[PDB]
Parts: structure tokens; C-alpha cells; sequence
């Protein structure tokens, strides 16, 4: 077994951590989902307000995930197994390195509100996309105002209550 | 002859310390034994911490800290599967492993 | 506007830790949270931004982060690890409580405390060897693990005394619930019968046991006896679920109420009282407004599966005041069976609603089966005989008889179902001249009976010509002998279960309502002290021939250290050559209308649950 | 001097319908109008490539000549593009100097309108709007200051260019001798005021179309506070809908909303609006619309639209009581609509949500069945089982909520076209809502399946 490792540890500037629930395949289109870098950090600048993690960012109507920032002692270490092999036989040495302090982790704790898509369901039960309607998404009016459509109005946040209750089927008197 | 880097990147978070200042201060010593092993030990400021490995449920992505001439902003920097959490451990010279009391 | 910080919060937990403490001298040592307060102000004179209510619910917040709520357990233990930080707070009996020294002892422990706990470290001087050889060659190293460390369980301990004291720990909980009416009808002598035949060590073990985790109230009345004691209020709180027990049978009353109308195709219909004029022939169960909890369940679970139609029956006024800016006038409803599910509903892979038994004969066997060895011929030339008979190749009746052979080997022991399966793993495959798969052949000899899952603290399979010690033997009421697997909820005379012990099973069935996707190794963990832990397997397979509990199967997650990446899958456990043990239950769709239509509305054995 | 004769002559030459003899003519004088009859009568010849070396030399001698300095660069862009045609369109004329210089004023504005096409033309998208600001700026800076908007340039875009901001007060905050109505009469003498707006479309079009949308809502700000459009309520409307689709498209919702009341509140049952109105006032934080939904419903009690979006107010500001019977009297004019089914039965969970336990199945059962209703109204649905899995999730109810999230990821996505198939996908938020009640429950192993699997981006 191999001695202790000296670690560079830089202290040089802290670092918050966001437990994003997922698997992160490429951060490119993880960050959006968080808002990205200018997101998240507006939402450092304020600890009264709540990361939200919207799961489908490119609907208007995606109601998010809400996060409970926290105060932590944590670190990142980068391990470097700087692998060998030398006469012969293979061999394993390390280096690593401690990058920062990090203060502060964001855990989403918050279930995710009620969604509801945008498509209309006629009483006929046919299913209607307003997503070639009502997303403006071309800039020249595209939802041309006075146009007869169905109304899709779906209240500002289906819930301002994101834990369980505690019922299970229980009265009081009270 | 041959030399290769395998690389990951633990995410270390620190626990029995409370009112602490130690990361801002212990850098005077800073080491790490055992690190491959099931369970690493970490030397800080001759503090010892002891742990196991574990994923992270989710992916623990690690910003850093940056600053405009002055206001904070963050830049994404990191992104880990994988997290070591660690207890503070208690020392007396008297044997084999850290004994945790349940 | 409040904005905490780390600083202060790290004092709160500080406080918080010294408030648990205190709470030990006086329920609520805190005069009010201007204590705290105080010291955050005389600590960091910024917490002139806080109020005091502020402290009461960030005492609150923070726990929420299990990793913050580790640190204040941790912590916590640190002090309690140490009397002499504690001694002269807890040991005073005068000046027990009184605002003024409430308010000086937790300000002063508080600062003590902050001796102990502080910002720079309490030693930075210390010599630290080279490597964990020479750290724990030099130094006892210990810390704080979690109450949730722990092995996956495992075979218990190699005596007859274990086989003694792992039937019994249960034959006592079989006489804790009787009323005096079963003490009279299975006579104080006729139970002694049963007990006088184990030890009293082990009855001593197994009562210590219930009594040290409190599980245990002395009766009032006018080795171990009826008249002793009785199931305490915290045994009653280990099964009380905040679920009260009789929702699920109030809610196959509803069903069964239901069933008075019949069945109808009838869509449901929302209408105005502003039109009584038009009428379904008011051929529609009305709704018990304030009925009992069931009768909100049954409606819940109706709807999922599309079995029910509902007229509900709204007035024009909700609202006494609606018309004004800024009192419910909650409203009737009435309901029918469907006569077919609504399409696409969730069909809930199972067997309809309609075709099941509504009785206690539905309970499987595992509840009420008599074993007797003796019911068959002795010689393995019968059950040979009977695997010939059936379609087993002679290369099935030795790989048979070969699985045999290790069972019947450990005479009053038995081998634990891993055991075996890994032993003749090789038997798997039903290939080679086989016919039968491993799995087939152990049945067979399990349902001719050579074999019996006697259990113990894990699955254990014996002989049966040697099961004798893992089962009670009893009488039926001039009496006739029967033999039996013990357990809490059946008669101590053997010859029955106790149905009203079963709101054991009632309260299962809300545990894993309350826990769905509980894994096994937690919740089997969780009785450990009440329950036998194989018992807590055996309501397990009987919520789920009920069709109220389903399992599901995960394979073993290799370990995460050394740049590993998890084996992270569902599996439907199909071979032993690799393993699928991490079992985990969810309960299914309709548990309650399912359970309680096993179960009369009998009163319940919970009214020890008053204070 | 001869060089008037030889003109003459070489009028002579256009009255027999000649031109190419103007080149030895010019040759005979040469060691302006000559080389302008010379360049001329090159662009009727074929020599177009000669013709701009001639208006070279035009330019380079008579450099005010308007019609030259757009004829060298006209014929540049003609022999090619890009040829370095933008050079001659440098106007040269000073913003100091407009004591004389609004005269020239003119050409600049016409020599930006050219340039602007040259840009276009190109593609130089940036350059092109620097001359379409430029122009603007002339035509209405007096209004953009009162819009306490300014023009600057900067680098920031990788190279030097123009930019509208926003200015400070205490920097700069909201005629003399004539000299704006002459600017005006001069710069009108090019450009009607029809195509004044004309160019504010087309500068707006060319932000939006830029992604500039902020600045096209600061151009757009300052048009509305131009009072000679603002009067003609046509161009107004049409200004506050652009207004509106840029605050909108920029996500600046605070200034959208501002737009979006005055819209509704003239035109109060058009679904085309609510449907805008309600999303904007989502994702806002500004609470000031629940005192104007009270306004509007006591103007228009009989108002389906505020029947039912004034129940939303009331229902987020959590007195589920009052903003019942709203969804409740709405719910009774339009029955088969999944959205007031769903809030109805929402709000009796809500209610049933809270500490009071009074007759609490019965509302829950209220709730339930209400959602009922919706899930028939919406049919078998990813959106519909989670829906009713969160609903029954809220009131703890998790021996339910648990499959209904299954049976919603089992169920492939609503297909309609329109957003990506990944993001009509609710597969992320039911796994993540298993995940919790999976974490909950002590089950990471099967929370950590779901996130791997089904939460992988």
C-alpha cells in the first residue's frame, strides 16, 4: 500500500453544487434545464428564492421542479490514478488535487407540480396542438390575436404546495 | 515505459463538524491515504475523516464561483456520478479499520 | 426581510443539539426562542435581522438536508457520548424548572458546548501515522457510523435452544392479544401445556426482549401467563400506521353497499339541485357525507380501476358570500357500480373485482394449514415413486434426490434456500438429460411434503420427519392434537387463526402503503423486534395471493468504489447462477376493497392506543 | 473652352444614338461632367467594368455628386458582390456641421438607404441594422431620448457596432430655431411617413429576425412614445403587438404584461388574447394582475374567460374557498373542458389539504370525482394519469400516486407536432416523482433505475 498524497489545496474560490436529478450525458443540454450558469446564479444571489428545475424547457407550460438550498462542508477532489507500466509489469501511482470549498449544495426535495400539455381536447375527444398556435415562437405575431381558438389557460402554478399532506384517511375531533 | 491517466472526480462532503471554518483554514496540512481502497481516509489540518464511496442519485454538477469588477456569478465546471461521505473520526493510540459505532 | 447564514445556522444546530438535551430536564427548556436568540445576538450581533420566529422554523429548515440532519445527529452523539459536559446540567435535582434557570443552564451549556465545538480545531498538533497499517497499528480509530449501518440478515446461530427461542418469541405475542374470552375457551392449564415445553432461558430472553424495547404494559386483573401482561401501548404504536385500521374494511362496506344497486352502464353526471325536476329515478346509493374513512378510499380506488359511476349533485351556491371580493356547503353525491370497466382505465393485472370470494377462505393455506409428518408413507421409494409416476427423467430423480439428500443431512437444522441454491446451482438449467428445472424438484418435494419452509430468522427449508421444534403443537378443543407454524395472529390452540389479530395484516398492508417501494431488507428489518422476521415474509405472501401486495425484484448493485460504474436494472429473478436478492413491494391498486373483503367488521384489537 | 464644344459633340454622339466615340473625344481632353458623359456613355456601352473606373474618377473628382456616389458603388455591386461596393457610399458629413449639413442630410439618409440594400443584399445582417438604426435615430431620437433610450456602438458583437440601451436618469433622463421640423422637412422630403413605417418594420424585422428582441422592444417603446404614429391607433395596435411579441419573445414578461392589459381589457372575450395574457402573468412574478381581474370581472360578471382565470387568482392565492365557485359557476357553462374538471377537482383537494380535518373525505370525494371527469373528458394520457398521480400524491395518498405514474410511463408520448417528441414527453417528471417516493421510501436502487433509464438528459 502507497504513503499519504500531499494535495494542492487551492481554498482559491468556493463552489456550489446542484444535485441535478438525472444522468448527465452532455452538459450542454443539462444547464438549460436549470436555466443555465445565469440562472443558477441569479438564484445564488437570493437564498429566499428556490432553484426550479424546469424537466421540459422548451414548453412555456413545463411547471417546475423546486429546489431547498442548504448550508454544507464539502469538496471536490480530482483523483489522478496516473496509470504505468514499466519493466515488465504494470504499475499505479496518484496525484490529485483539491479544487475548491464547497459551501453550499441545492437538493431537490420539491415534487413536480401538475402539467398539462398544450393541446385541446374538443368534446369529440380529438387532441389539438396550440403549440403551432400560442408559443409565439415566430416573432411576427405568429398567434395572430383576434384568431378564434380554443382558450388554454392553465393557472400560474397548479399547486403552491409541493410536500405531502398528512392524511391517510384520518378525522379529529379537533 | 508506459504511463497512462485514469482520472475521476469525488466529490467529498464532511460531516460530525459544526460552526466550522476548517476548509477556509486547514490547508497547512492536506493529505489523503488509502484513496483506491473501500474506505479512504483523509488527513485535514490533522483532523482525519473516514468514508465509503457512493453515486450520487442524481449527477452532483459543481459550479465555481467567479466574479465581475464587484458582483458573484458562477461558471459551470464540473459534473460527477460518483461521492465520498465522510464522518469526522475520534483517535487514541492503543489492530484494523475504523470502528463505526451504529 | 431575514436572510440566515452558515455561521448561524451552525449555532442553531448547537442550539438545537443543547434544546434535545435540555428536553431531557424539562419538556420545552426554552422559556421561548429569545433564549436562542439571545445567545445568536450575543454570538453574531447580525442576528439583529432575526426574529425570533425565524428561529423556530429554521430549527426546522435545516434539518430537511439529510446530510445536515447526519451532522446535528453526529454531533449530537459526540455530547451524548460525554457525561461530564452533561453531568451537572442533568444530575441537579433542585432547581429543576424555573424560567430564570432554564434560560442561565441552557445559555451556559451552550457555551460550554462551544468549548467542545469550534471554529479552529481542538487539536492540530497531533502525529498521524504514514498509512491505515500504521494509522491503526498506532491509533484506535473510531467515528460515528449511521443507525442504519448493517449486513443483509442472515441463518441464525447452530443450537436447538435458537430453534426453541425463534418459535417462541412469537408463542408469547399468540397469547398477548387473547381476550379472557380465549383464556377461558383455550384454558390457562391448556396453554401452560404448550409453554412448560420450552425453556424458561429462552423465555426470559424472549420476554426481556419485548420488555427492553417497551413493547410490553402490565395487565390489572382482579415463567410467562395470560394474565401477565398484554400488548403495549408502543406495540400497538409499531403497528399503528397513521392509517386508522378500519378504513379498508369500512371500505368494502361501501363496496358491498354498493352492490345494492347492482350494476349500470350509466355514465356519470355533474347536475344543478336548481333541476330536481330531472331525476335518474334516484336509483343511486347515496353517499355517507362524514362516513367512515373507507368510504373516501373505495371511491379513490373505484374511479381508478373505471368501476364506478358517480352522480355528484352540486346546488348553485358552494359559497354562502360568492358574490362578494375578498362558508362550504359541502354537497351530496350518489353512486352505482358500472356494469363494465371504463376503457383504458388501470386494468389492474389481476382478477375482476367482481369474481372474488368476499371471505376469510380466501386467506391462503400459509394461514390456517395443519402439518402432520405422519399423513404420508415414511420410505422415499413413495415420493420416488411419485416422481416416476410424474414426467422426471432419472437424471431429474438423482439431481432430486441429490437436493434431497443435503436437506434431510442437517437433521433439526435446515439449510437456508441461498445455501441450496448455490450448492446445486448446477441444477438450474434442467439441461442435460434433465427434464425438471432445481427449482421444480424442491417443490415437489416440498409439496409431497419430505420438506417444509420452517423458516426461522431467514427461509430455511428441514426434513419433515424433523420439523418437530420449529412448530407449535396444540389442541383443538375432549381435545385433539394439531400441529402448527407459530405465529402472532393464530389461536393458541392451534386449530385457528385469529382474525382479530389480522389488523396485523391491515396495518401491513398501510405500512406499504405508507412505504410503497419499501425494500425487503427495511422493512423485514423494521419488525425486528416485534416479528419473527420469515412472519413478516409470510403477510407478505399472503397480501399478495390476497392480490393487495406486489413484488419486485432488483439485481445486486456491485459496489460504487474504484471508478466502477452501478449495475443499476430491474430483473424478474431467473436463475441462481447469477443472483436477483434486492426484493422490494408496492402495493397494488385496489389493496383495501381487496383486503377487506376477507375481514368482518369484528371491533378492533387497537383500543389500548388511548394515552 | 473646347472642353464645352467636345461635350456638345459629344452630346452629338448620343443624337445619333452613338456613344463610344465620347472615348476618344475625352482622350483628346484629358492629360467630373466629361468623365460623367465619358462613364455614361460607357454604362450604355458595354464597358460597365470602364463605366466604374470612370465613376471612379467621377468620385474621387467631384465626390458631393450624390448620383455618382451611388452609381460607383450600383455599378460595383453590379460587376460583383462582394467587390468593395460599400466604399462611395461614406457620406463624409458631420453631425456638428448639420447647421449646413441637414442639407446633406438628405444624401446621407438616401446613401444609407442604399448602403442598407448593399448590406442586405450581402448579408452583412449587423451592418445593415446599423444603417436602418442610424436612419431611425434621425428620424427619431427626439422620442427615443423621451424613451430615456439611447444609440452606442461597441465591439461586444466581435466587431464595432451599433446598439440601442437604456440610459439612467441621473445621466440622461425623460425645436430651436426650427431646426427639428427642418430636419423633418428634409428627411420627409426622402422618405414618406409611410415609409418611416416601413423602415420601423423592417428594423424591427431585422432585430427580431437577429434575435436582437430587446432592442426591437426599446425601438418599439420608443415608436409607441412617438406621438405622430402613436395618434394613429392602427400603427399603435400594431407597434403594441409587436411590443408585445418581442417582450414576449425576449422573455422580459414585466414588460410584456404591460402591453397584454391594455389588449384585453378593450377586447375582453377574445380567446387569442387569454390564451397569451395567462402564460405572460405566469411566468411573471409580478402579482399586480390579481387586483385587475377583480376590475374586469365586476366590469363583465357574465365573462367565461375571467369566470374561470379570475378562479385562478384566488386558487394561487390559496383561499380555495372563494376561488371555487369561480371554476364552479365557469364549469357551468362549458362542461366538457378537461382544464375546469381538473381545477375543480384540484381545488377540493387543496381544501382538503389543509390543517382542518371537518368532514375531510368529504371533499376529497368531491375532488375525486371532479378529476375523474377530467381524465374522461382527456382520455388515456401520459398528461392524464400523472395528473391524477400528483393529485393523489399531494394528499399523501401514495398507495395510489404509485400507479399512476407507472402506468404513465408505460404510455408512449402525446405525438402532436409542434415541440420535439422529448419535450411533450412527461417520462422525466413521472420517473422523477417515482424517484421521490422510491427515495422516500428507502428505495434508492429502483429511484436510481428510473433516473438512469428515463431521466438521462
Amino acid at each position: 500500500l502507497g504513503a499519504a498524497v500531499p494535495v494542492e489545496l487551492r481554498r482559491e474560490r468556493r463552489m456550489v453544487c446542484v444535485e441535478y436529478p438525472g444522468v448527465v450525458r452532455d452538459v450542454a443540454k443539462m444547464l438549460p434545464t436549470l436555466g443555465g450558469e445565469e440562472g443558477v446564479s441569479r438564484i445564488y444571489a437570493d437564498p429566499t428564492k428556490r432553484l426550479e428545475l424546469y424537466f421540459r424547457p422548451k414548453d412555456p407550460y413545463c411547471h417546475p421542479v423546486c429546489a431547498n438550498r442548504f448550508s454544507t462542508s464539502s469538496l471536490l477532489l480530482r483523483i489522478r490514478k496516473r496509470t504505468r507500466r514499466q519493466k515488465a509489469h504494470s504499475e499505479v501511482t496518484f496525484d490529485m488535487e483539491i479544487l475548491g470549498i464547497i459551501s453550499t449544495i441545492y437538493k431537490f426535495q420539491g415534487m413536480s407540480d401538475f402539467q398539462y400539455l398544450a393541446v385541446h381536447t374538443e368534446a369529440g375527444g380529438k387532441h389539438t396542438s396550440m403549440y403551432d398556435k400560442v408559443l409565439m415562437l415566430r416573432p411576427e405575431k405568429e398567434a395572430f390575436f383576434h384568431q378564434e381558438l380554443p382558450l388554454y389557460i392553465p393557472p400560474p402554478i397548479f399547486s403552491r404546495l409541493d410536500a405531502p399532506v398528512d392524511y391517510f384517511y384520518r378525522p379529529e375531533t379537533q | 515505459e508506459d504511463e497512462e491517466e485514469e482520472e475521476q472526480l469525488v466529490l467529498v462532503e464532511l460531516s460530525g463538524i459544526i460552526d466550522s471554518d476548517f476548509l477556509s483554514k486547514c490547508e497547512n496540512k492536506c493529505k489523503v491515504l488509502g484513496i483506491d481502497t473501500e474506505r479512504p481516509i483523509l488527513q485535514v489540518d490533522s483532523c482525519v475523516f473516514a468514508g465509503e464511496y457512493e453515486d450520487t442519485l442524481g449527477t452532483c454538477v459543481i459550479f465555481e464561483e467567479n466574479v465581475e469588477h464587484n458582483k458573484t456569478v458562477l461558471k459551470y465546471k464540473c459534473h460527477t456520478m460518483k461521492k465520498l461521505s465522510m464522518t469526522r473520526t475520534l483517535l487514541t493510540e492503543k489492530i484494523g479499520g475504523v470502528e463505526w459505532l451504529q | 426581510r431575514v436572510t440566515w447564514s452558515m455561521q448561524e445556522d451552525g449555532l442553531l444546530v448547537l442550539c438545537r443539539i443543547a434544546s434535545n438535551v435540555l428536553n431531557t430536564k424539562v419538556k420545552g427548556p426554552f422559556v421561548t426562542w429569545q433564549v436562542v436568540r439571545d445567545i445568536l445576538h450575543a454570538t453574531f450581533e447580525e442576528s439583529l435581522d432575526k426574529t425570533s420566529h425565524s428561529v423556530g422554523r429554521r430549527a426546522r429548515y435545516i434539518v430537511k438536508n439529510p446530510q445536515a440532519y447526519l451532522n446535528y445527529k453526529v454531533c449530537l452523539a459526540e455530547v451524548y457520548q460525554d457525561k461530564a459536559l452533561v453531568g451537572d446540567f442533568m444530575n441537579r435535582r433542585g432547581d429543576y424548572d424555573d424560567p430564570k434557570v432554564c434560560a442561565n443552564e441552557f445559555k451556559e451549556f451552550v457555551e460550554k458546548l462551544k468549548e467542545k465545538f469550534s471554529s479552529a480545531l481542538r487539536n492540530s498538533n497531533l502525529e498521524i501515522p504514514d498509512t491505515l497499517q500504521e494509522l491503526f497499528a498506532r491509533y484506535r480509530v473510531l467515528a460515528i457510523g449511521d443507525e442504519k449501518d448493517q449486513t443483509r440478515k442472515e441463518d441464525e446461530l447452530n443450537s436447538v435452544d435458537d430453534i426453541h427461542f425463534l418459535v417462541l418469541q412469537n408463542l408469547i405475542q399468540s397469547t398477548l392479544a387473547l381476550s379472557d374470552s380465549q383464556m377461558k375457551s383455550y384454558q390457562s392449564f391448556q396453554t401452560f401445556r404448550l409453554y412448560r415445553e420450552y425453556k424458561d432461558h429462552v423465555l426470559v430472553k424472549a420476554f426481556m426482549e419485548c420488555q427492553k424495547r417497551s413493547l410490553v404494559n402490565r395487565r390489572r386483573v382482579n415463567p410467562f401467563v395470560p394474565m401477565s401482561y398484554q400488548l403495549s401501548q408502543t406495540y400497538y404504536r409499531i403497528f399503528t400506521w397513521r392509517f386508522p385500521s378500519t378504513i379498508c374494511t369500512e371500505s368494502f362496506q361501501f363496496l358491498d353497499r354498493m352492490r345494492a344497486a347492482g350494476k349500470l352502464d350509466q355514465p356519470d353526471r355533474f347536475s344543478f339541485k336548481d333541476q330536481d325536476n330531472n331525476e335518474p329515478t334516484n336509483d343511486m346509493v347515496a353517499f355517507s357525507l362524514d362516513g367512515p374513512g373507507g368510504n373516501c378510499v373505495a371511491v379513490l380506488t373505484l374511479f381508478s380501476l373505471g368501476l364506478i359511476s358517480v352522480d355528484v349533485r352540486i346546488p348553485e351556491q358552494i359559497i354562502v358570500v360568492d358574490s362578494s371580493m375578498v362558508v362550504v356547503n359541502s354537497c351530496q353525491m350518489k353512486f352505482q357500480l358500472r356494469c363494465t370497466p371504463v376503457p383504458a382505465r388501470l386494468r389492474p393485472a389481476a382478477a375482476p373485482l367482481e369474481e372474488l370470494t368476499m371471505g376469510t377462505s380466501c386467506l391462503p393455506d400459509t394461514f390456517t394449514k395443519l402439518i402432520n409428518p405422519q399423513e404420508n408413507t415414511c420410505s422415499l421409494e413413495e415420493f420416488v415413486l411419485q416422481l416416476e409416476l410424474s414426467g422426471y427423467s432419472p437424471e431429474d430423480l438423482t439431481a432430486a434426490l441429490e437436493i434431497l439428500e443435503a436437506i434431510i443431512a442437517t437433521g433439526c437444522f435446515g439449510i437456508d434456500k441461498e445455501e441450496l441454491r448455490r450448492r446445486f446451482s448446477a441444477l438450474e438449467k434442467a439441461g442435460g438429460g434433465r427434464t425438471r428445472t432445481f427449482a421444480d424438484c424442491i417443490q415437489a418435494l416440498l409439496e409431497q411434503h419430505q420438506v417444509l419452509e420452517v423458516g426461522g430468522n431467514t427461509a430455511r427449508l428441514v426434513a419433515m420427519g424433523s420439523a418437530w421444534p420449529w412448530l407449535l403443537h396444540s389442541v383443538r378443543l375432549d381435545c385433539e392434537s394439531v400441529c402448527f407454524i407459530g405465529r402472532p395472529w393464530r389461536v393458541v390452540d392451534g386449530h385457528l387463526n385469529l382474525p382479530v389479530c389480522k389488523g396485523m395484516m391491515e396495518a401491513m398492508l398501510y405500512h406499504i402503503m405508507t412505504r410503497p417501494g419499501i425494500p425487503e431488507s427495511s422493512l423485514l428489518r423494521h419488525y425486528q423486534g416485534v416479528l419473527q422476521p420469515v412472519a413478516v415474509l409470510e403477510l407478505l405472501q399472503g397480501l399478495e395471493s390476497l392480490g393487495c401486495i406486489r413484488k419486485r425484484w432488483l439485481r445486486k448493485p456491485r459496489p460504487v468504489s474504484l471508478f466502477s460504474t452501478p449495475v443499476v436494472e430491474e430483473v424478474e429473478v431467473p436463475s441462481s447462477l447469477d443472483e436477483s436478492p434486492m426484493a422490494f413491494y408496492e402495493p397494488t391498486l385496489d389493496c383495501t376493497l381487496r383486503l377487506g373483503r376477507v375481514f368482518p367488521h369484528e371491533v378492533n384489537w387497537n383500543k389500548w392506543i388511548h394515552l | 473652352d473646347m472642353g464645352d464644344l467636345y461635350l456638345d459633340v459629344a452630346e452629338a454622339f448620343l443624337d445619333v444614338g452613338e456613344y463610344n466615340s465620347a472615348l476618344p473625344l475625352l482622350s483628346a481632353l484629358v492629360c467630373a461632367v466629361v468623365w460623367l458623359r465619358h462613364a455614361e456613355c460607357l454604362k450604355a456601352l458595354g464597358y460597365m467594368e470602364r463605366a466604374a473606373e470612370s465613376y471612379g474618377k467621377v468620385v474621387d473628382l467631384a465626390p458631393l455628386h450624390l448620383d455618382a456616389r451611388i452609381s460607383l458603388s450600383t455599378l460595383q455591386q453590379q460587376l460583383g458582390q462582394p467587390e468593395k461596393a460599400l466604399e462611395a457610399l461614406e457620406p463624409m458629413y458631420d453631425p456638428d456641421t448639420l447647421a449646413q449639413d441637414a442639407n446633406a442630410a438628405q444624401q446621407e439618409l438616401k446613401l444609407l438607404l442604399h448602403r442598407s440594400t448593399l448590406l442586405f443584399s450581402q448579408g452583412k445582417m449587423y451592418g445593415y441594422v446599423d444603417t436602418l438604426l442610424t436612419m431611425l435615430a434621425m428620424l427619431l431620437k427626439v422620442a427615443m431620448n423621451r424613451a430615456q433610450v439611447c444609440l452606442i456602438s461597441s465591439s461586444k458583437s466581435g466587431e464595432r457596432h451599433l446598439y440601442l440601451i437604456k440610459v439612467s436618469r441621473d445621466k440622461i433622463s425623460d425645436s430651436a430655431n426650427c431646426d427639428a421640423k427642418a430636419i423633418f422637412a428634409v428627411l420627409t422630403s426622402v422618405l414618406t411617413k409611410d415609409d418611416w413605417w416601413n423602415l420601423l418594420l423592417k428594423a424591427i424585422y431585422s432585430l427580431c429576425d437577429l434575435s436582437r428582441f430587446q432592442e426591437a422592444e426599446l425601438l418599439v417603446d420608443s415608436s409607441l412614445e412617438y406621438y405622430s404614429f402613436y395618434d394613429d391607433r392602427q400603427k399603435r395596435k400594431e407597434l403594441e403587438y409587436f411590443g408585445l411579441s418581442a417582450a414576449i419573445l425576449d422573455k422580459n414578461f414585466r414588460k410584456a404584461y404591460n402591453y397584454i392589459r391594455i389588449m384585453v381589457m378593450e377586447n375582453v372575450n377574445k380567446p387569442q388574447l387569454w390564451n397569451i395574457f395567462n402564460q405572460v402573468t405566469m411566468h411573471s412574478q409580478d402579482v399586480r394582475h390579481h387586483r385587475f381581474c377583480l376590475r374586469l370581472m365586476l366590469k363583465n360578471p357574465e365573462n367565461h374567460a375571467l369566470c374561470v382565470l379570475n378562479g385562478h387568482n384566488a386558487f394561487v392565492s390559496g383561499s380555495f374557498k372563494h376561488a371555487l365557485g369561480q371554476y364552479v359557476q365557469a364549469f357551468r357553462t362549458h362542461p366538457d373542458e378537461p382544464l375546469y374538471s381538473f381545477c375543480i377537482g384540484l381545488t377540493f383537494i387543496h381544501m382538503a389539504s389543509q390543517k382542518y380535518v371537518l368532514r375531510r373525505h368529504a371533499l376529497i370525494v368531491q375532488g375525486f370525482s371532479f378529476l375523474n371527469r377530467y381524465l374522461s373528458l382527456r382520455g388515456p394520457c401520459q398528461e392524464s394519469f400523472y395528473n391524477l398521480g400528483r393529485g393523489l400524491h399531494q394528499l399523501g395518498l401514495i398507495h395510489l400516486a404509485i400507479h399512476y405514474y407507472q402506468k404513465a410511463l408505460e404510455l408512449p408520448p402525446l405525438v402532436v407536432e409542434g415541440i420535439e417528441l422529448d419535450q411533450l414527453d412527461l417520462r422525466r417528471d413521472i420517473a422523477y416523482n417515482l424517484s421521490l417516493i422510491y427515495q422516500s421510501s428507502g428505495n434508492t436502487g429502483m429511484a436510481q433505475t428510473l433516473l438512469y433509464t428515463y431521466c438521462s438528459i
